[PDB]
């Protein structure tokens, strides 16, 4: 009370002083409104959602050089006059963007596929990890890369390892939905996602499964040519436009890579086209590893059994087994789950992909 | 008064949580005012953040070396200094 | 008494929040709390109804018969309408389809409902209309003697905000108390012919009209005294709501052959 | 009268010649903003056009444009591209209604002809129907002497001999080796240009057609 | 509806629409953008004829470039019966 | 004197007369001589 | 108090003092446009019933994850991502959808895919957006996809890549969940009789694990789904529902359906206050000559 | 510290603007696109009553007015798009636009080659470069300088790092339009935005005004619309006649980008839209040598390097390919965990790059 009081009493009464006088002038119902511009004869045009817009005065609650336009500021009953600023709203990572904050995995959880990971590294993990060998060479870290491989195998698995470690916000675009069919959503769509990745940097700008303006036309007609070389254009330039070394950091995704063309991935900005690669014996051991931890079972399984008898098989295939397995001993009503099932499920899963026959099975 | 924040660092050895409850807790110190307050906060800091680093801290303490309380900058930078230790260069560069 | 009184405004009750107290929504795009009577708070009181608003009181003048009006040019009445069985002959699956699906339910809700099949509630109309079609239509609601409503449906095609949401919510209670009747929706297909593939748009203010005109039409007519019938120039698909039984659930069809 | 083919010859400064010769007002008519998407208001800027064009009279209008008050094609989609047949088909309808009275005339200009309704058929619509051709020898050398009055030559540049080493030119394009011709000038520290100057100029982009080739091995 | 109340009055008369594209489409590709507007106009002429007002001391004469931007409507009989063609 | 109203007309016991003033209302005034038959004509202020 | 005020509240606010005076409700948005929740559904196994195949692998990859969470995570098992079901037309495939959703009870959540087509910058985007947000407050549900099937229960809606868009977003989002949050409780619903609607994420592993197959009906089968449909209203009652059953062959549950309603006409017309067997019979034979079509 | 100062500037705004909103209550009280002052009671004719709106209209023909120095009242105020005019209180700008485009005064990416882009880098100096630096040349000859330049090969070759770096050298605005945005599908709306921008281009005058790819809009116009081609030929011969009916030359550039050579027109390749083409299409050994000298000096190198070498391995290249090789030479070092870079590294990278642009 009475020790607090002593020191509190002057440091509220400045505060209070400033509060007092802004609060009589600044007296309710005042509405909100926009900048629209900050003009030469010093006044800012506005415009009012009350539908009037005015010449105003501001009143240097934070200065002008300190202010620009669009930004919300909040405005008197009828000359408008700016008598204090506000902060903006409804930023809109909300509408254009589907957000994983700090999203799961690592590189130690598929490890195996380690040379691949140090590749992915060398253009998004590690200049921020060390930037310094990229500023006193005066070259620039690869603004985007190109994943290919496949949903849930492998694709999926290094985007949000990478994003992770490096503690930027993976924002996610269903690439084909962007796809509207009309003139006038897409490139809009594009532009906005862009933006807002620039001003809350760094951010990841993944772009999920493009195949569907992967083509290029040696002439534009009508509207059914157009609009998906008008959308195909807009990344193209606004990446020509603009350049930066991890202010907007993309990654593009797609199965293969034979349906971009080269002239839309643009090297010296993309200098990075990473594969896909299976994952290894080793490799097979350690996402085995990971997943049979989440797991009660029987004491008859062999890791290394299972693993030696898969040919060369997906990280995928590695996943599916397990939940593949779960189910048989669930069905069966226990909660054990014996190797007979592990392997059963194996047996299934390496036909499949080992069919391929008379062409890949001469 | 000084040496009770210090002790605190002590008091939260070996404490999960309350290594947490530093970050809640330098925000209270902000809010309390006095001079003694303002010189003993970049110290307080310090010390958790070379038994416990803390980005948080850091991002802090950038502000504090550009403060117009002279006796503020002075503990900010040697604190900086602190947690910089350990390699020669970093962010420190 | 006096100082509720002409001049008035017209606005609609929207809900009541507790006692005493009401929500409206002003026809102007004045939206009030407003006071209801302690007369008008019990037993007269309905959930949604059109009432009479003072300009300076803000309180519940009175309460109207639902018919209250819009900018849209008002829908037509027509007790007994002229066209009276005029075409006949060799329009027998026509006349006998149309016979037990709209003119049934009208005359006797309650055996549909003994029996428990479900009455008729809407039905929908394909094929062309002026040609043999609507006279049955016209025929039918004369016959039965009930009051045939010819409502203009594309002419919810406003361009503003919801004056039409308003006009279709009045239409559909002031049919329930004006029961037996026919909603006669000249092309439907104007107003919930939109998205299948993520094509027609435009069709956003149309939107909040067909969520009104789902919302009266399933949710009176539960033993069905009062018939919408939909008509269309051709066939056009409808959004998926109407379409699904408890609705259009007699599809009628107009003969190729 | 419609017109139709190529400018980059001075089509633009052709019209405003007939507009001065006349002593014609001069009114730039841009047939997008009429193209309204609100109601009929475009239907009414038409009517208004031909009444300021008749009160002001002699008056050109110079359409800008011909694909805002056409390109309504012969499909079902003729539908949306409603604007544009109304926009036009009144401003017809005023030209019959007052054909033997010569007040107000009607010029529409672009590069190709397009699609419209039948106009061309009628001596109170738009009956003539112009054809650009490009530039001959005669008609080349003119168009320099003109261009050569503006800026500085040595006076020994010959027209007719140029011409000849320009082949399948416009006049806006005999317009851009003049400026060429000045480029080799800037650098070679020249106020004037010589004939060689010019030759050069030619040989250099103009970019629509340039006489240099001798390539071929 | 004054443009008929008028032509009820002040008939005879020839009521004239220059070039029924607009007030009687077809849809632009099956889709809308302002061509629902077109529909809300061309529903209000299909009713007046369909109705129990009826047309013969008011005529109504449709022109148009070409019969492939009229609607199905008017093309089916009993909404334009007649059609003159300019040989 | 400005500010004045305008009426931008488009229209054509004792006689009644119809404005349409550009606020788009439409106002009764008669036209018996007390308000003159020259003061209307369409498309005008 | 601040504390009951909070984003998007509605709020009465004097026009006099402009003081929040009282709360009414929250409001939204994608809510009324085209998507809605359906509270304890009226659909059970019976009513499109001898699904026995089914109920069994329905109940194991559905049922048991809402019902029991902990044990699908500790028996080493993640909870499947999606079901599509795949079968022949016009069945029960909206219907089997509700019924689940029923039995668990949760919400059953109806979303026409092209609704969610709006032609204006990113208003269709961010109702995409809103919906899983939506869903997770929701938890449990059954997001059931309309629009993505064909059949004659409701009716057959959808066309293009319209719906196949909106049904490659689904499958990514449940890979979302799975990640940053690691949690699931929303399940999503496919059915489709229909190849010219599918997606390659639909046939790949990790993005959707289960391909759940509906059966034919059958005499034995038509014979339950029938039993319901005419004990919901008024019938004769030395009934042999088996009887009628052996005479429909080829004929989906949308049909037995049908039957009924057919069969009803007939009642209505010999003003009867009751359906009898013999309407069932002729209603049968009415069905069965559709189906022969030249 | 820091928040006494804040509070004290405060304090010293406030005050002012106090007084100053009274005053401007008393009254009853530069962009524009029609003035509104919505009352007018001070200031043919002989006072001001200007307000440009539908739903009524106070006409003056005759503005000026330096005393009052009209302007106040319901403000919007100055010229209008009807020509009635606020001229000359506060700053009228000639319609002045408010709807809004990509500025960018001093865009900073100075000079990426000046060795082997030696022609095109000189060909973009005569044009754009001595014009600014010395107007009087140029009239002094009587010739006027290319209106339109159009650039070719692929766009993103260094192509747009080139036209960056004089625009820097010269204190001259970047005005980006992006075609493909454009694109909307509502009457007229396009070409309202074209008339705007070169409106606010008289303006702004000594500014390079790009427009990003003539593939997206403009495409063709040999249909005669179709609905996609219909708006986007509006647009794009409303964008010629602009041109051509003159804005100055020697201030205002237009500079266009096409990675295709098949979507130009006649209309489009003429004087008074493009005079220049500039290559950044395919350079020579000599070029490709000099371009991979340049961006590696920057670098720290160890010994063996001859740039003759790393351009033997390049079949055929673009600008942008070139960029691409030693930038990912440094990579295979940084990986190694190196500053330096090597005549291996170089070899490794082109043998990337060019593979992965084939098909």
């Amino acid at each position: 009370f009475v020790s607090n009081s002593e020191i509190l009493k002057p440091f509220e009464k400045k505060q209070e002083e400033e509060k007092k006088q802004l609060e009589e002038i600044r007296g309710n119902p005042l509405s909100i409104g926009t900048l629209e511009e900050i003009i030469d004869d010093d006044h800012a045009i506005v415009t009012s959602p009350t539908m009037p817009d005015y010449y105003v005065s501001i009143l240097s609650f934070v200065d002008k050089e300190l202010l620009e336009p669009g930004c919300s500021v909040l405005l008197h009953h009828k000359t408008m006059s700016i008598v204090g600023v506000l902060q903006d709203d409804a930023d809109p990572m909300v509408s254009v963007m589907k957000m994983d904050k700090s999203p799961t995995e690592s590189y130690s959880d598929i490890g195996g596929l380690e040379s691949q990971i140090q590749e992915i590294k060398e253009s998004v993990e590690l200049p921020l990890t060390h930037p310094e060998l990229y500023e006193e060479m005066g070259i620039k870290p690869p603004k985007g890369v190109i994943l290919y491989g496949a949903p849930g195998t492998g694709k999926t698995l290094l985007a949000k390892a990478v994003a992770n470690q490096t503690s930027a916000t993976f924002l996610r675009i269903v690439g084909s939905e962007l796809i509207q069919k009309y003139l006038g959503d897409g490139p809009r769509l594009c532009r906005q996602i862009f933006k807002v990745a620039g001003e809350n940097a760094p951010s990841i700008v993944f772009i999920d499964e493009i195949d569907a303006i992967g083509t290029k036309r040696y002439d534009s007609n009508s509207g059914g040519e157009r609009e998906i070389q008008r959308t195909m254009l807009e990344l193209l330039n606004q990446l020509d436009g603009f350049d930066d070394r991890g202010d907007v950091k993309v990654i593009m995704a797609t199965n293969k890579i034979e349906t971009l063309d080269p002239a839309l991935i643009r090297p010296g900005r993309i200098d990075r086209k990473i594969l896909f690669e299976n994952p290894d014996l080793s490799t097979k051991k350690k996402i085995l590893g990971i997943h049979t931890s989440k797991m009660n079972l029987s004491e008859d399984v062999n890791l290394e059994t299972l693993v030696t008898t898969k040919d060369d098989l997906s990280g995928a295939d590695i996943q599916a087994m397990c939940t593949e397995a779960g189910l048989l001993a669930l069905r069966e009503r226990r909660m054990q789950v014996t190797a007979e099932d592990f392997k059963q499920a194996k047996e299934r899963v390496m036909k499949n992909k080992v069919e391929e026959n008379l062409e890949g099975l001469y | 008064l000084a040496y009770a924040v210090l002790g605190i660092a002590l008091i939260a050895l070996g404490e999960d949580i309350g290594k947490e409850m530093s970050l809640r807790h330098f925000g209270h110190l902000m809010h309390y005012g006095n001079e003694h307050i303002r010189r003993m906060v970049p110290l307080a800091m310090g010390i958790v953040s070379v038994s416990d680093p803390q980005m948080k801290v850091f991002d802090t303490l950038t502000r504090f070396s550009h403060d117009a309380d002279l006796e503020v900058s002075m503990n900010s930078i040697f604190a900086m200094g602190l947690c910089g230790a350990g390699t020669n260069n970093a962010r420190l560069a | 008494k006096r100082i509720q009184s002409v001049p008035l405004v017209i606005g609609q009750f929207l809900e009541p929040i507790d006692q005493n107290t009401g929500i409206v929504s002003s026809t102007t795009g004045m939206s009030y709390v407003v006071r209801i009577l302690s007369t008008l708070d019990r037993e007269l009181l309905k959930p949604s109804m059109s009432v009479a608003l003072h300009r300076h009181s803000n309180a519940l003048v009175d309460i109207l018969p639902p018919d209250s009006d819009s900018s849209i040019s008002v829908m037509g009445e027509n007790e007994k309408p002229d066209v009276t069985y005029a075409d006949v002959g060799g329009l027998d699956m026509q006349k006998q389809e149309i016979r037990e699906a709209v003119e049934l339910p009208l005359v006797q809700a309650d055996l549909y409902e003994q029996i428990g099949i479900d009455p008729p509630r809407g039905v929908l109309l394909y094929g062309p209309p002026g040609t043999g079609k609507t006279m049955l239509v016209k025929a039918v609601a004369n016959s039965t003697k009930a009051a045939f409503i010819r409502v203009n449906g594309s002419e919810f095609v406003h361009k503003y905000l919801g004056e039409g949401p308003r006009m279709v919510r009045d239409v559909f209670r002031l049919a329930r108390e004006n029961a037996p009747s026919i909603i006669f929706i000249d092309e439907v297909d104007s107003i919930a012919t939109k998205r299948f593939d993520a094509q027609t748009g435009s069709d956003r203010e149309v939107q909040r009209i067909l969520i009104e005109l789902l919302t009266q039409m399933d949710g009176f007519d539960q033993s069905t005294n009062v018939k919408v019938i939909m008509a269309t120039n051709r066939a056009d698909t409808l959004d998926p709501a109407l379409l699904r039984p408890g609705r259009l659930d007699r599809k009628i069809e107009f003969p190729s052959l | 009268a419609l017109m139709y083919g190529p400018p980059g010859t001075g089509k633009t400064l052709l019209a405003r010649a007939c507009a001065a010769q006349t002593n014609a007002t001069f009114l730039k008519l841009a047939a997008p903003q009429l193209v309204q998407m609100y109601i009929g208001e475009g239907a009414k800027l038409v009517r208004d056009a031909f009444a300021l064009a008749k009160e002001k009279a002699p008056t050109i209008i110079f359409i800008d444009e011909l694909d805002a008050i056409g390109t309504k094609r012969f499909d079902s989609e003729k539908s949306g591209d409603r604007e544009v047949q109304r926009t036009m088909l009144e401003l017809l309808n005023q030209l019959d209604g007052f054909s033997s009275d010569d007040r107000v005339k009607v010029l529409a200009a672009t590069n190709r002809v397009d699609v419209l309704d039948p106009a061309l058929l009628r001596s109170g619509r738009l009956d003539r129907k112009i054809e650009f051709p490009l530039p001959s020898e005669d008609s080349r050398a003119q168009i320099l002497q003109i261009h050569s009055r503006k800026m500085t030559t040595d006076d020994d540049i010959n027209w007719q001999e140029l011409a000849r080493s320009t082949d399948e030119f416009n006049g806006a394009q005999l317009k851009a080796v003049t400026v060429e011709a000045g480029m080799i000038a800037l650098r070679n520290g020249q106020s004037s240009v010589k004939h060689e100057d010019f030759v050069e100029g030619i040989s250099e982009v103009q970019a629509r057609k340039s006489k240099s080739v001798s390539f071929y091995a | 509806r004054e443009m008929f109340a008028y032509a009820k009055e002040h008939e005879p008369c020839i009521i004239f629409m220059d070039e029924v594209d607009a007030i009687g489409g077809r849809r632009f590709s099956e889709g809308t953008s302002a061509d629902r507007e077109i529909q809300r106009t061309l529903m209000e002429l299909l009713t007046q004829m369909d109705g129990f007002d009826n047309l013969g001391q008011t005529k109504i004469i449709m022109a148009t470039n070409r019969p492939d931007t009229l609607d199905p409507a008017l093309l089916r009989p009993g909404r334009l019966d007649r059609k003159v063609e300019i040989p | 004197q400005l500010p004045y109203l305008v009426a931008n007309v488009v229209e054509v016991v004792g006689k009644a007369a119809v404005v349409k003033t550009s606020s788009r209302q439409t106002v009764f005034l008669p036209m018996v001589g007390l308000v003159d038959p020259d003061k209307l004509k369409p498309n005008d202020l | 108090n601040v504390k009951d005020l909070k984003a998007s509240q509605r709020v009465c606010l004097r026009s006099d003092s402009y003081m929040l005076h009282k709360v009414l409700e929250n409001k939204a948005d994608p809510l009324v446009s085209l998507m809605m929740v359906e509270k304890v559904p009226d659909s059970t196994y019976d009513m499109v019933g001898g699904l026995t195949k089914q109920i069994k692998e329905i109940k194991e990859v559905i049922e048991l994850p809402v019902k029991h969470p902990e044990l699908f995570e500790s028996l080493g098992i993640a909870q499947p991502k999606g079901v599509i079901l795949y079968g022949p037309p016009g069945t029960g495939k909206t219907l089997l959808a509700r019924a689940v959703a029923h039995h668990t009870d949760c919400k059953f959540i109806r979303v026409s895919g092209a609704e969610l087509v709006q032609k204006y910058i990113g208003e269709g985007s961010r109702m995409v957006r809103e919906l899983f947000v939506m869903a997770r407050e929701h938890a449990p549900s059954i997001i059931f996809m309309d629009e993505i099937d064909s059949i004659g229960s409701t009716r057959v809606e959808g066309s293009g890549g319209g719906d196949s868009e909106v049904q490659r977003t689904m499958l990514e989002l449940l890979n979302q969940l799975d990640g940053f949050e690691t949690s699931k409780n929303i399940k999503i619903i496919m059915a489709t009789n229909r190849l010219d609607i599918l997606d390659p994420a639909l046939l790949r592993p990790g993005r959707i694990d289960r391909k759940i197959e509906f059966p034919p009906p059958s005499v034995a089968a038509r014979a339950e789904i029938l039993r319901i449909h005419s004990r919901k209203m008024n019938l004769t009652r030395g009934i042999n529902l088996r009887k009628v059953a052996e005479k429909m062959n080829g004929c989906s549950g949308a049909d037995v359906k049908g039957v009924c309603t057919e069969a009803g006409m007939y009642a209505l017309r010999e003003r009867r206050i009751h359906v009898t067997q013999e309407d069932f019979e002729l209603a049968v034979g009415k069905v069965m000559n559709k189906n022969q079509e030249t | 510290l820091k928040q006494t100062e804040n509070d004290l500037k405060d304090i010293e705004a406030r005050i002012k603007e106090k007084a100053g909103v009274k005053e401007s209550d008393t009254g009853l009280a530069h962009p524009l696109q029609v003035a509104r002052c919505t009352k007018i009671i001070k200031g043919e004719d002989a006072k001001y009553v200007i307000n440009l709106k539908q739903i009524a209209k106070f006409v003056v023909g005759l503005g000026e007015r330096v005393s009052p120095t009209d302007i106040e009242e319901g403000m919007r105020v100055g010229v209008d798009r009807s020509k009635y005019n606020i001229e000359l209180p506060l700053p009228p700008r000639i319609d002045p636009s408010v709807t809004m485009m990509t500025v960018e005064e001093k865009p900073d990416v100075t000079y990426s080659d000046v060795g082997g882009c030696k022609d095109q880098i000189e060909k973009l100096r005569e044009v754009v470069e001595l014009p600014l630096l010395s107007p009087e040349r140029f009239a002094t000859l009587g010739i006027d300088p290319p209106k339109g330049i159009l650039l070719y090969g692929p766009p993103g070759t260094g192509k747009t790092l080139c036209a960056r770096a004089v625009a820097n050298r010269t204190d001259a605005t970047f005005i980006r339009v992006i075609g493909s945005e454009l694109v909307q599908k509502y009457v007229g709306e396009g070409a309202r935005m074209v008339r705007e921008l070169f409106e606010m281009a008289r303006t702004k005058k000594a500014c390079i005004i790009f427009f990003d790819e003539i593939d997206a809009v403009g495409g063709a116009r040999f249909d005669d619309g179709a609905g996609g081609d219909n708006e986007v030929q509006r647009t794009m011969l409303e964008l010629i006649t602009q041109l051509d009916g003159f804005d100055p030359r020697g201030n205002i550039k237009v500079m266009f980008a096409t990675n295709r050579p098949n979507t130009l027109d006649p209309a489009l390749l003429r004087p008074g839209r493009i005079d220049r083409k500039v290559e950044f299409s395919l350079p020579d050994l000599e070029g490709r040598a000099n371009i991979f000298r340049i961006h590696s000096k920057s670098m720290s190198v160890e010994r063996g390097i001859r740039w003759e070498l790393i351009s033997r391995l390049c079949p055929n290249s673009t600008g942008a390919e070139l960029r691409s090789v030693c930038t990912e030479a440094g990579m295979f070092a940084i990986r190694a965990r190196r500053k330096v870079a090597t005549e291996k590294d170089f070899l490794k990278a082109v043998d990337k790059v060019i593979s992965g642009y084939k098909k």
